[PDB]
């Protein structure tokens, strides 16, 4: 069954027919899930610089850990040399002091032997 | 007067585009410089103080290598600047990104441009867009451009062309994702889309053009010949599809089933006697020629076109189509008549000259809405399983703002429409 | 989107990085004058991507070269490219790093970075889109290793958006500089897992197999592990470098070859390996998938791969290079994870590399990959049960507990790339 | 730039030092009045205005003996008269004479002009220090100059050259006693120490140089060219360059464990060409070692190779190769890779006059091998006999020091022997 | 590094002059204090010894000390006696009498002031003092007891130099006088508490030589004397002369005195000669090394072989292959180990001198530090004790203001020397 459409200057249509049926957002949404993508963008990229900049953190910390581990090993090297330095000093003066001090009790003595002579 | 705005977004919109249009102005008579020595073709292209038709078209890509093709390209002049618009840096493959992160820095650009044509029109009736399903920027940022101008042209028709893709032609990856995520955003606003699937494309151009590794080249051609066919209705004085709202009327009975099957023939070698009326109808119904990859009759019709071209005469299609009923069962669900639609449009079909389609004095493409067509979206659906059970890739997408969330959300919608093709189809 | 800015650090990177540039120079029809010499302008097309244009219509690498020793670059100027680069690139310090990755990272790097980021952020401006940056280093020393990996870092504080793109060398007992390479490059893959998004693994110990094994080198050397380098270089950018097929850059091969953050290890192959001085499609499509043919000593068929990239260089029909990829794919079913569907690409490129009139390229995301790690993790943990040559790090101001970390996230990476080869679907 | 400042202490000091600057002027071409007719040579030469290239060196003696024959012989003019330090009584074997009570008085002196030299610096590397273990000067007056370069100078690398005691070359009855004294209080403040065994350089002269009876020239000249190849890595731009950072950290796995064993070859008779192979081999023969012990006997922690002359870096691996595969030569457990190689282009220089053969090719090996606790234990033993007595002691306890310095020292040696078998340990 | 040359008493001034004679002829320096030699190694080490005098001569850096004038008139009249600065003649009227206590306490006490006078201007003429060298008899009174008051008082002004005596011990078989045991018991004792190093030139082992060796039925003082200074000669070698070594008395004493009580040397010599007597023969390296542990060569009245010894300086003089003379010196150790304590490593040292002394084409000086020398310390204190039981001329001593318990002090300390001396001598490395 054939049934006529329209005609016109570069062409016609029509329609066949062979068994007839069986059975007779809004703009501020868009932009409100734009400006929240837009805002978890920016928030991971917080995070990012974020621990970034923990970095250098600790970056400078292990810089300012190896400055004070040689300042600390200047001021242990010091201290010990002079507590060193010094002991030595106490010790070979009191050497001295008591080498001095036996031969002055000798000349004690010496002088005791003479005045024994003039006793006698 | 019917004013029609076309609108090609990434690379292989372009790309098409670029084909469609050549094939427009070698119909019509216009040189690539505009001039030109029916006034139907006021549709598709207006007219300047200088005597130039420039197309009612947008070029959108986000990055600038394929625009600037045509930008110096052999049509250069036939475009006005103002409707070449690309940013600097793609989408990379990511819908997410061509959406949400380079789609809200260019977008009301575009809107622009497009509010400017639509102001030339004494008629508009809608849109023709095209994209590719797997692109970053075809499907990311066409999904938000459908969303913007439903707000802004609510009454009006957009009709999609749209490139499903296919492993055999430079696919990625991730375009399973992509393709789920554009059709999820864009179902509710289009009117029509069509789509093409690549390996059908490239399995024609091999068999019936006998090229072992078909060139994008190649593809567009043949799917402008296709697109020809669809838009030959609007730009010349027919009688079939006279108006984007007919589309919609004659093939789309509900509203997300709108995927319509196309079907042409004959494609010729031109390197390598001229078909019938009907041979060139028994063969709009053998799945070779059909430009998605389904089988209709494991489906069931809603609607069937047919658009004849060249020297078509009436008492030779009745004579044909009387012939299939017998030879071939196909099946209409139950609540849909059992015919068809037919119309012939008298202009030629027409070959870009040198290419590798051969004239022919007679054509025809074929328009359904089956069933059938919705084992593509199960292939895709499966691919996009796969990889989404591992959440593979997934980090790309939340990266640049995306929610895991719309990941399910789409392939919830994916499912819901696998049954509604399915509940039709009973 | 089109512009790379390219970084070579340390002694290694320096090395192949000079290499590079011989290489993609030769490629281009640049002479080392920096004049163009060519005779197809397909070298021409995408030359901006590597080169900088002079006034002279000159072209001059975009690259960067860094050392804290200045042996390395005097060692660069002197090479047959070495009056190609502009001499404002070069950066290079005093002291050297003492084969010391923390010298590197913390106290001698700290105090050349930011003459090296000046020199960065110069040559980044000169862009009209940059696509990312590639830096070439070594992971057993002190300057590639732990200045690299800093480089790494404050770039990306100042490009967060910008792709970062690594060609490591991974140190082995086979071709070792240094006693502490284990620890070097224990703590800066812990880095590399961090903060790029793409590294090519170099392995000595592959390099020096092939060498050994294939090509009959009784004794290899760096020039001969550093053939295969370069030619590996210049395959895994033939897609950048010139026109072709495909229309991508950086971004979209990492979209694409990265299914998860952290497992962006990319084993590298090359076909057919040769000899300084001294195939047919099939053989080609078949030595790719060999383990003879990786530059990472791992046997990929003991994993699974994500992700492949290969591409093929000369004239070559491509209907007979994908039905040999195919081929394959189908024949080594269980060696691709099948939830990641088509996960094997293929690229053809006319223009074939110097010297061969066929060749072909691969890059793989494979779960083999761990084993590369695991070497490294247990020759750490050989030295640091022990704590040796410890004092040398800790006297830089670095913690134990840092190595741990190192080590626990490079455990971490291993049982990561384990999980998803035994992943189903 | 990357200067190194040598300081050279005692008779033992000087007098090799003189060895060394003989044949860097050699080496270099520096006439004996600092005129010279690759500028790595100003690591170890600073020039003056008129050309003079002067050593970044002190030579401190505390009798003014041996400094007169420098102050008076032919290198008179080489070094400026403030670099040469000189007070008027020896320290008469006595390390606490050298330490306290005659060394305290020039120890200010000596620093005032170290800090000179270094101001003339942009790029200190750090101290060299020659020095003899036995020397009342060699031991106490360096034990007091390395704790005050420690406060002065920080955690700057300081590296020593001792020369170990032996009977067969004017040992005194005391030198036991000043070694262990001197190796307990440089321990914390050396980074390096390079021991020379007296008896080993003397068995080389007499077995290799055929030299019935050596003297000190001899001797001092066999131990500059090993110096020399140490410090070649310095002087010379080179293959592959070892810079003094790079010689402690590939050398030393632990604080204590820091006395590498020196290996040299070839050592050939001026009155009598070998293969890169062949010397590599001769580095683990023991009769070719700096110090007497047995390392076939004890385990490898870590190995530098330092090639000079014509040496190419093929040949260098090939030979390593072989070494790796002999396993009478043993490395721990926890080493996996203990190699780290020198190579520069400038043949071995030969002193006129001297017995050594100019040689084409040389290599000096520093090996850390547990095997050198046995010369430690050796002098350890000789300690013990006198300390078990008190032999001598009083000598010290007079100048101020305490018996309880002398167990201290003694057990930090005993924890030191401990230390070498535990690293030894798998 | 100067030294300072004390001579005290008799026997001081004797072998004093004895010794300044004959390295005034190895120096090549004549009584006038010109110099007229062959070589410069005669003149490097000079100063050690000798002051520079203007007019180009040489003046003995010596210090004539005596209580009795008569000696240094005899000093005066000796060939060299004119060498000698006249201002360093100390000299007193009154002897000593053999009196160690008018020599330490008395007589000796007015006269010391003086004699640190002289010592205070050589000393500070000096730019670095080594130390000081006296020669004395220990069995007089002037040496004996005004030598030690001396040397404690050079203790006191300084403290930080080397004290070294030449000291003669007595012995019946030269001397009748019988309180000698007394005087060297009593300067015993200020000698282990105050020198250094003590050289011990016994004269019983000087008459024995003289006597059992050279033939001399009746040797004297002269001939005694010869033996003396070819030792002396031979023990200075290496301050006077620049050989190997690089060093003065204080290194020296460092490596012989392990312990501060035990420095008493035993000195010996080959080949042994009597005076102005040509030799016609020189001996060879090997005579030389074993003659120099032969009891017969030693200066001290000990047999090395009943103890062992501590350490051992040896000096040979002459050309002689260094290779033969250090051969010798090892096969010598090795045959005769259990001599040598084996707590002390490498206790024998070993120096060769090309300049030979006066008369012999080859010499050998040998200082032990042995504890066989408590042969000597014992025959002293037996002597003593023999008179002491009785008190015997006690009235010598208490007569110029000693006591007994002095005495009994001294005895005590070097019969605690002699056990120190087997506590050592008794000791394993075990
Ligand atoms: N038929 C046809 N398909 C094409 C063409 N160009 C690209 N495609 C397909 O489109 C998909 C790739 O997406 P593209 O359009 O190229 O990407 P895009 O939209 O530019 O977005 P980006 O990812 O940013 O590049 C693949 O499936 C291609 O096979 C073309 O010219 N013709
Ligand atoms: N190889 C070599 N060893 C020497 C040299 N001079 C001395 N010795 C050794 O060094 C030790 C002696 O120490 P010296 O250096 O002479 O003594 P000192 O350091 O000058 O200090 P003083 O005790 O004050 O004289 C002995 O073991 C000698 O064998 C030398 O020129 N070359
Ligand atoms: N070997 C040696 N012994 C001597 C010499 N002169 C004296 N003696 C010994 O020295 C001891 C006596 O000492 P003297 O030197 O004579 O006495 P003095 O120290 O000068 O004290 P007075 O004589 O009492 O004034 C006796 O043992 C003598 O045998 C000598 O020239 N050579
Ligand atoms: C800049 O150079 C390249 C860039 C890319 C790819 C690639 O391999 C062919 C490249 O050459 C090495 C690429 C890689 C792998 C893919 O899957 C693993 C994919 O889907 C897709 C691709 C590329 N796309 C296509 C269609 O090949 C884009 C990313
Ligand atoms: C100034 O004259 C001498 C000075 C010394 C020594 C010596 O005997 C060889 C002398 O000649 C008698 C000397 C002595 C003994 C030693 O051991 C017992 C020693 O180790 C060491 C030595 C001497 N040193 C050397 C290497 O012989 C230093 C002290
Ligand atoms: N493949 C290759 N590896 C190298 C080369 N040079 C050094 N290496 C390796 O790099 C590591 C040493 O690092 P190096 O670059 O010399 O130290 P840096 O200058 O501190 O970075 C060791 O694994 C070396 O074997 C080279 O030319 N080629
Ligand atoms: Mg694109
Ligand atoms: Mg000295």
């Amino acid at each position: 069954e054939v049934i006529e459409l329209n005609k016109a200057t570069s062409g016609q249509s029509w329609e066949v027919i062979l068994k007839p049926p069986s059975f007779d957002p809004s703009l501020e949404e868009i932009q409100k899930k734009l400006e929240a993508a837009e805002e978890r963008r920016k928030y991971q990229e917080a995070e990012l610089l974020k621990h970034l900049a923990e970095k250098r953190e600790h970056e400078r910390e292990v810089i300012q850990k190896a400055i004070e581990e040689n300042n600390n090993f200047i001021k242990m090297a010091k201290e010990k040399l002079a507590q060193k330095m010094e002991s030595n000093k106490e010790n070979r003066e009191a050497h001295l002091a008591a080498m001095l001090e036996r031969l002055q009790e000798k000349d004690k003595h010496a002088e005791e032997v003479r005045k024994n002579k003039e006793l006698k | 007067m019917r004013e029609c705005i076309s609108i090609h977004v990434g690379q292989a919109g372009v790309q098409i585009g670029n084909a469609c249009w050549e094939l427009y102005c070698l119909e019509h008579g216009i040189q690539p410089d505009g001039q030109m020595p029916d006034d139907s073709f006021n549709t598709f292209f207006s007219e300047t103080g200088a005597g130039k038709h420039v197309p009612r078209a947008v070029f959108v890509d986000l990055e600038p290598t394929v625009i600037d093709e045509v930008r110096t390209g052999t049509y250069r002049q036939l475009f006005h600047p103002e409707q070449l618009i690309t940013g600097k840096e793609d989408a990379a493959n990511n819908y997410a990104r061509g959406h949400y992160t380079i789609g809200k820095e260019i977008i009301d650009l575009v809107l622009d441009r497009i509010r400017k044509l639509a102001d030339q029109c004494t008629g508009l009736q809608g849109f023709l867009v095209f994209h590719s399903f797997g692109g970053g920027t075809g499907s990311g940022f066409t999904s938000l451009l459908m969303e913007r101008l439903s707000v802004d042209y609510g009454k009006k028709s957009k009709l999609e062309f749209s490139i499903y893709p296919a492993p055999q032609v430079s696919t990625a990856v991730v375009e399973p994702y992509n393709s789920i995520l554009t059709t999820h955003t864009t179902l509710e606003h289009s009117d029509c889309a069509f789509m093409v699937d690549n390996e059908a494309i490239y399995d024609i151009c091999r068999r019936n053009l006998d090229i072992e590794r078909p060139t994008y080249t190649n593809l567009n051609r043949l799917i402008s010949q296709i697109v020809s066919s669809i838009t030959a209705s609007l730009r010349f004085d027919g009688a079939l599809n006279v108006d984007l709202t007919e589309f919609q009327t004659n093939l789309v009975p509900y509203p997300r089933i709108h995927f319509p099957l196309a079907t042409y023939a004959p494609v010729i070698s031109a390197e390598k006697e001229q078909l019938s009326v009907a041979e060139i109808t028994n063969a709009c119904f053998e799945p070779a020629n059909q430009m998605v990859k389904c089988d209709p009759r494991h489906g069931k019709y809603m609607a069937c076109c047919l658009l004849y071209r060249g020297d078509v005469v009436p008492k030779d299609v009745n004579a044909a189509i009387a012939t299939i009923k017998t030879k071939r069962s196909i099946q209409f669900v139950d609540w849909c008549p059992t015919g068809f639609k037919v119309g012939i449009n008298y202009q030629p079909p027409t070959v870009v000259p040198g290419g590798d389609l051969a004239k022919v004095q007679r054509a025809v493409c074929m328009l359904s809405n089956t069933t059938a067509i919705a084992e593509a979206w199960a292939r895709l659906d499966h691919k996009f399983d796969l990889m989404y059970a591992k959440r593979a890739f997934v980090h790309w997408y939340v990266g640049e703002g995306m929610e895991e969330g719309e990941f399910s959300e789409a392939r919830e919608d994916m499912a819901a429409l696998e049954k509604d093709y399915e509940e039709v189809g009973v | 989107m089109r512009e790379i800015v390219h970084i070579q650090a340390g002694q290694c990177g320096n090395q192949i990085g000079a290499k590079f540039w011989e290489v993609i120079s030769d490629e281009h029809g640049i002479d080392p004058t920096g004049s163009y010499h060519g005779d197809s302008d397909l070298q021409l097309e995408r030359i901006n991507v590597y080169y900088n244009e002079a006034t002279g219509n000159k072209y001059v690498p975009r690259a960067i070269l860094v050392d804290l020793e200045p042996g390395t670059m005097d060692s660069v100027r002197s090479g047959p490219f070495g009056q190609i680069f502009r001499p404002d690139n070069f950066v290079f310090g005093q002291s050297g790093a003492g084969n010391n990755w923390a010298k590197g990272h913390y106290t001698e790097g700290a105090e050349l970075v930011d003459s090296v980021l000046d020199v960065v952020r110069k040559e980044s401006e000169s862009c009209d889109c940059l696509q990312g940056f590639q830096l070439t280093h070594s992971l057993g020393g002190g300057t590639g290793s732990g200045m690299g990996t800093l480089l790494i870092s404050k770039i990306r504080e100042e490009y967060p958006d910008r792709i970062m793109n690594t060609f490591s060398v991974m140190p082995s007992p086979k071709v070792s500089d240094t006693v502490v390479e284990p620890y070097n490059a224990t703590l800066s893959v812990h880095q590399l897992v961090e903060n790029t998004d793409e590294t090519y693994c170099i392995d000595n110990e592959a390099l020096y197999d092939i060498c050994f094994r294939t090509l009959k080198l009784t004794t290899p050397t760096y020039g001969d592990l550093n053939h295969l380098v370069s030619a590996t270089m210049s395959g895994v950018t033939t897609c950048l470098r010139f026109p072709g097929q495909l229309n991508a850059d950086l971004r979209k091969l990492a979209v694409n070859m990265v299914p998860f953050p952290r497992l962006h290890f990319f084993m590298p192959g090359f076909a057919p390996l040769t000899s300084r001085g001294s195939l047919t499609v099939p053989e080609l499509t078949q030595q790719m998938f060999d383990s003879k043919n990786m530059m990472a000593a791992c046997d990929p068929r003991h994993g699974r791969y994500l992700t492949v990239a290969a591409i093929f260089r000369g004239r070559m029909s491509m209907k007979e290079v994908d039905e040999q990829m195919l081929n394959v794919q189908n024949k080594n079913s269980s060696y691709f994870v099948e939830w990641i569907p088509n996960n094997v690409k293929t690229a053809v490129c006319d223009i074939p590399p110097r010297g061969l009139k066929m060749s072909a390229t691969f890059i793989g995301n494979s779960t083999a990959i761990q084993e590369l790690f695991k070497r490294i993790s247990e020759q750490f943990t050989a030295m640091f049960r022990r704590k040796a040559f410890l004092h040398w790090y800790t006297g830089e101001g670095m913690d134990e507990m840092e190595f741990t970390e190192a080590e626990s996230n490079m455990n971490d990476l291993v049982s990561e790339y384990q999980q998803y080869q035994d992943a189903t679907a």
